[PDB]
């Protein structure tokens, strides 16, 4: 039950969601860029981008603004699910080509 | 080569400490 | 205003016909062209001052 | 129909990229309006333009035939104007100038790509309003 990993920044959050900034510690461009790509691949997402506010801190601030269909949290959760699925496809294809060789 | 070393071995380093 | 055929009302008008709008006859085309080119509202003058 | 503030055919006089690789400033005069000139910035890697080609230029508001405040694209199945125009820009009219007796010039900025439309009587239509779609087709 990790309660420190991902936080919701309330000052950056709208009413009823659909626009929220998340703070993700121990994260950098690696997860930020893949997550942003996958999240932009969602029709309801109108805005996605991350930022590492300072190199000294291992912190990532990812901003999601959606249209009214879904909330930023839902778009985030969908982005994480889709990133997992994509990496699973990559794993299967790569292990198959390794086995074939 | 042509070996699925990762399936054969149960990884431990890769999990977060 | 003078170039578009209407009167150039740079000076206040002192005659019987002041109360009615001095552009009533203007055929709604030069009028809207002038409003297109120069349109200075009272809000604009007061905000500028 | 009732949303085209202006439309006319133009014959491109010249196209020049001045130190640009994707934006060219084209100049054109109206076919069958002896006074209507056009200076226009075109992204030519999106819409290639050659000297002496005839372009149908249209100015419209509301391409259509929540309080989110972020622009949302129309749906893919939405019938709208631009379904028969090759190139469409959205910008604002920011200046009307007088150039002579019965001859005016209108300036549109499409995010920095400028259009200067010289004409005679386009007053009851061309307003200083954000709603300005430029539509262009070959």
């Amino acid at each position: 039950p990790d309660r420190e990993k991902i936080k919701l920044l309330t000052q950056a959050t709208s009413e009823d969601g659909t626009s929220a900034s998340f703070q993700i510690v121990e994260e950098d461009h690696t997860l930020g860029n893949a997550l942003r790509y996958v999240i932009m691949k969602n029709p309801d997402v109108e805005f996605c981008g991350y930022s590492i506010p300072h190199p000294s801190e291992n912190l990532l601030n990812i901003r999601i603004q959606t249209y009214g269909e879904t909330t930023a949290v839902d778009a985030l959760q969908k982005g994480l699910k889709d990133l997992m699925d994509l990496c699973d496809v990559v794993e299967s294809k790569f292990t198959e080509k390794i086995k074939s060789m | 080569v042509s070996r699925d070393t990762w399936n054969t071995k149960n990884m431990r380093s890769l999990e977060p400490p | 205003r003078k170039s578009r055929g209407m009167l150039g009302l740079l000076e206040p008008p002192a005659k019987e016909l002041q109360g009615i709008d001095p552009d009533e006859t203007v055929p709604d085309n030069v009028k809207t062209s002038v409003s297109q080119l120069y349109r200075i509202s009272e809000k604009s003058v007061r905000k500028f001052l | 129909m009732s949303n085209t503030l202006f439309d006319d055919i133009f014959q491109v006089s010249e196209v020049d990229p001045g130190r640009y690789n994707k934006v060219c400033r084209i100049e054109a005069a109206s076919t069958t309006q002896d006074q209507c000139k056009l200076t226009l910035d075109i992204n030519v890697e999106l819409f290639p333009v050659a000297a002496q080609d005839s372009l149908t230029v249209t100015i419209a508001s509301s391409l259509n035939l929540s309080a989110t405040r972020s622009w949302r694209p129309p749906q893919a199945g939405d019938r709208s104007l631009a379904d028969d125009y090759d190139y469409v820009m959205y910008g604002t009219a920011y200046k009307f100038e007088e150039v002579s007796k019965d001859l005016i010039a209108v300036y549109y900025s499409f995010g920095g790509l400028l259009m200067r439309l010289e004409g005679n009587y386009r007053n009851l239509n061309n307003l200083k309003q954000e709603n300005a779609y430029l539509l262009i087709r070959r």
